[PDB]
């Protein structure tokens, strides 16, 4: 918690154009002006991450009910290549479990993968999620296009 | 990652 050289800061109209921009080097997949306009109102689940003052990485949720249930979906969460390893995708994991923790009223958290995204799995798995589904051809373009999906419960 |  102290000396650290992480820290996250809101999402503004003044710095989305940042955010933005990480999301385009991060992951293969581009994003409409629907997404981000989108990220602009749902609050503390939208955060840049950054490292020495920094803008290094960002995470965007949004909040889902499908399947009768009340679920926070996980739509994006990276960073930099060379910041990888440094406990910066911990700080944004970590910020949105808490903020489902003091809400009480979510029963899981949940997000997709690509199959071959091994180091996103060693990274959510240590935080207690179960790979519980694989679709086929979810993704449209890139390759390969099969995907896990990761859940955690919290009820 | 969604997509979509
Ligand atoms: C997945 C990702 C966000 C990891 O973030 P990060 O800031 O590098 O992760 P952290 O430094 O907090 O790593 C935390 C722990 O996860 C595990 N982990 C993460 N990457 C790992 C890897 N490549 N190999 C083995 N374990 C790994 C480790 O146990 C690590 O702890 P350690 O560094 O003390 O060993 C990052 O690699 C990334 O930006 N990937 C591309 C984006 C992506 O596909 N995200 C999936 C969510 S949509």
């Amino acid at each position: 918690m102290k000396g650290s050289r992480i820290e996250l800061g809101d999402v503004t109209p003044h710095n989305i154009k940042q955010l933005k921009r990480l999301n385009q080097v991060i992951f293969p997949v581009s994003y409409n002006d629907k997404f981000y306009k989108d990220v602009l109102e749902v609050g503390e689940l939208a955060k840049l991450a950054y490292f020495n003052d920094i803008a290094v990485g960002a995470v965007c949720c949004r909040v889902d009910h499908s399947q009768n249930q009340k679920r926070l979906y996980i739509m994006t969460l990276g960073c930099l290549a060379p910041y990888r390893r440094l406990g910066i995708g911990t700080k944004m994991l970590n910020h949105v479990l808490n903020i489902c923790e003091k809400d009480g009223t979510f029963d899981n958290i949940y997000l997709h993968v690509q199959i071959s995204n091994e180091s996103a799995i060693d990274f959510y798995r240590k935080f207690g999620f179960e790979i519980i589904e694989t679709k086929k051809n979810y993704y449209k373009r890139i390759e390969p296009a099969d995907a896990h999906v990761l859940q955690k419960n919290l009820k | 990652m969604l997509g979509p």
